[PDB]
């Protein structure tokens, strides 16, 4: 809930991701703690298009940008992320 | 006979005036037409599929259809399930049995957006079939379809618009812009 | 955030609200675009020939102008002599000089009547060619043309209505209702 | 049951003796298809303009003439004035003669080049008017044609040898190394 | 300057002579052509899809290939799941990763059959990506491809007879005339 | 010019509806000079018309001619149209 | 196994062909594990097998079991056509 | 029937002419002494598709050989080149 919020930041504060790209796509996806760690992260979005497109179009971008930095999703020199549809 | 130059003047005016005076077709009378758009875009945003049929009238607006939902240039859109179902092999023209048998079995989550005229039993057949559908008709088939004008002269605009219409909402609810 | 329903709702009557507020656009401007069209008449009434391009956005509207200009049932109509040039052989890629002569050697009376942006130098080439056109342009390549807002929230219905201006015009002076 | 793999052995040693057994059909049999290459030739090389139609079992085979005739890199050969007359405006449905004589009017000097079944009375009409034609047909409509045998396992195989010769041909004697 | 009557004669034996001569190039040289078609068969009939897609000198062999699978009609065939992927909205320009990700959400179970040229770093992503392919190519992106001369004077007829020997194949297996 | 009768025997005709002689037919006009008792001229204003009312009404016309009785003392009449300068 | 007459009875069919029992029908095999009196399974080698005979010849099936007499005492008998592993 | 021979070494000896070009094209056109004369050259080919191909693709180089050179076709420091049919 706090790693969430900021997991976006350094999505927001990224050269490659437009302010209409992380406002379209990535504030609507949502941290998911329980199945979260630490080699992998896994998010939620609300739908399914939205899951496949952001996963498609910057699921590397996120794989990326998250090993490249610490998070509370350790070690993973390469951490592997996951999005998915919410219930 | 009456000049030409006259003549184009005093229609264009009429034209122009005949549009704007029927501007508010739409909202007067608005409809269960929120509804199908809502199905529909549900359908969508879950990953369903749109297989786009069209009378012989309007294959201008299939194409349309065709190139407004993924236009060459994305840019950061998605690239939506559309297909030109016309065109397909699938089309039912002697047996929408077996059109409808591997309709259901090639794709995922397909549905059936039609517009126009019904001019087959095959076509008739699969629109009244249990797949999810988004009937632009011009006679009801079925409950859940959107009514149109058939001989109305300002047809060809309000299939624009309702298409714009549903782009929007499309888009305004896959962006979270609104609240479906 | 915004509720879908209320959403949609709002949407519909500006939608159709803008409609009529540019309703008179047309008029609002009458360029020169009635002597093109008196030409263009002129030169179909003649006999000439009519050979339809569109820019990539605007697949569309040249299916629109074919299935318009000669509808599944004529009645009484002509058979109007008009040619999908996009799709035809001698749209110019490497070669416009080639697409030209070959053109001239084919069709009696070949007129180009394009519309949108002119894609590639072949294309450009011909236009400005001394073979008549009908240019429905967004950038004046040559003086008689009609001038196009490219990126018009409105562009799309405005094709229909000059469409329909244009078919109109030919009509009514085919059939002596108007001197031209 | 026999195995696959054998079976395809099997197959596809039949399959190309077949082939070669048959591969002298054509000069057995040497017919009047020589004149109306002959013809033909010498119409295109008059400026004239090939119209192509197919039934529709040969959709393959019409966009197989298309861009066999002018490929897409051309490098130095004409522009050959070629038309899918399948997809046209004036393909001929409810009255032939509208269809003819509009094509007679925008075309210099057209001739129908048309394979397969005649699937409406339309066609047939307008094959048997007195517009040049070259008829690759499985019935003789008329005396000048090119009979054809429907049912023939190879006949898709003597369409590509039959416009392989024709291109040929006609190159040969454009480019005057051979004399018609 | 040799007459063109004698001309036609000789040249209509060596053509004939010549595809008879080579009329064993397929059995001779039976690669792993065999276990292709297998998996491939396997592949359909296990209800996958199958995407076709062709280099912009073979559309006539797409046409060909989606006419005879599906041919008008069907008497007691299956509706085959056939795709002319080349038409679709999904065909891979800019960005073959979401071609890709709404390929894989839109069908269940699809397979890419692509012949000839790989003309773009779009398809030629998607065809090295890991959904199911069957490879007819000029050169050998993947092991699991067949290798076809792309300047043999023959390969026309060798895309018809690697067809038939497919269509035979699949259709002998599926009617368990045959054990794969 | 009195001749022009024409016209009322094709808009009196069958086969010919009212829109038809309207927009076609009306237009139509007679060729005295020319027009030799077994053929009969008339002029269109324009291309698209001599062409579209010969396709769809010269047999129309030939017919209705023949049929009736100046200048055409013919048993089988034939009809030729134009265009105008 | 013995059960299987059931082909004899769609052979014996008029509404099918020596070659479409041939094709299809002799493909198809009976489920007496699962196949409950109200339903009958068969057993399709593949699924587009499985999915054109069901799409083509459900009915028929359906219709030649419910016309006639084991463990398919139903007034209506179902058919359900799977495929195998 | 000199010139004729000669106009054709022009350009068959010219750059932008390939051997093919020079016999598939070229070498059928044939010169139109009435006619010429010497502000245009006149030229016949053997039939259409060839007056227009040729004439299409060709005649720019046609005029600019001609211009360039002598050859009794004078002055005409511009030469124009119109090529025809036989009969
Ligand atoms: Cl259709
Ligand atoms: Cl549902
Ligand atoms: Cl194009
Ligand atoms: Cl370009
Ligand atoms: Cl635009
Ligand atoms: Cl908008
Ligand atoms: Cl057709
Ligand atoms: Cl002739
Ligand atoms: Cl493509
Ligand atoms: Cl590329
Ligand atoms: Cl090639
Ligand atoms: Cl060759
Ligand atoms: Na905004
Ligand atoms: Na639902
Ligand atoms: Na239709
Ligand atoms: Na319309
Ligand atoms: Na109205
Ligand atoms: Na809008
Ligand atoms: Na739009
Ligand atoms: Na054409
Ligand atoms: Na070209
Ligand atoms: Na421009
Ligand atoms: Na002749
Ligand atoms: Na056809
Ligand atoms: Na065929
Ligand atoms: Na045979
Ligand atoms: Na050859
Ligand atoms: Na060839
Ligand atoms: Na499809
Ligand atoms: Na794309
Ligand atoms: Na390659
Ligand atoms: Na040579």
């Amino acid at each position: 809930n706090n790693i969430e919020k900021e997991i976006l930041a350094l999505v927001k504060q990224n050269p490659k991701v437009s302010l209409i790209e992380y406002e379209n796509y990535f504030s609507q996806l949502k941290y998911n703690p329980n199945a979260s760690k630490s080699d992998i992260a896994f998010f939620y979005a609300p739908n399914q298009v939205l899951c496949t497109t952001i996963t498609a179009k910057y699921g590397a971008l996120l794989k990326e940008i998250l090993s490249q930095n610490k998070v509370g999703m350790h070690l993973a020199h390469s951490v592997d992320v996951r999005i998915e549809v919410a219930p | 006979m009456k000049n030409f130059y006259d003549w184009i003047k005093e229609f264009i005016r009429d034209q122009g005036e005949f549009i704007a005076q029927q501007s508010g077709w739409l909202e007067l009378e608005r409809s269960s037409y929120a509804k199908l758009i809502a199905q529909t875009i549900s359908h969508v945003l879950n990953g369903g599929s749109l297989l786009v049929s069209a009378d012989s009238s309007r294959h201008w607006f299939l194409n349309y259809i065709l190139s407004n939902l993924n236009p060459k240039d994305l840019k950061e859109r998605p690239l939506l399930s559309v297909i030109d179902f016309n065109a397909s092999s699938f089309y039912p023209k002697n047996d929408a049995n077996l059109s409808l048998a591997t309709i259901e079995m090639t794709y995922q989550n397909p549905m059936f957006w039609h517009v126009g005229k019904i001019e087959n039993e095959g076509l008739k057949t699969i629109l009244l079939s249990k797949i999810p559908s988004f009937l632009w008709l011009f006679e009801e088939l079925k409950e859940d379809c959107l009514l149109l004008k058939e001989h109305d002269s300002l047809l060809d605009y309000k299939l624009l618009q309702l298409f714009k219409l549903f782009e929007n909402a499309l888009f305004s609810v896959l962006y979270n812009k609104v609240t479906l």
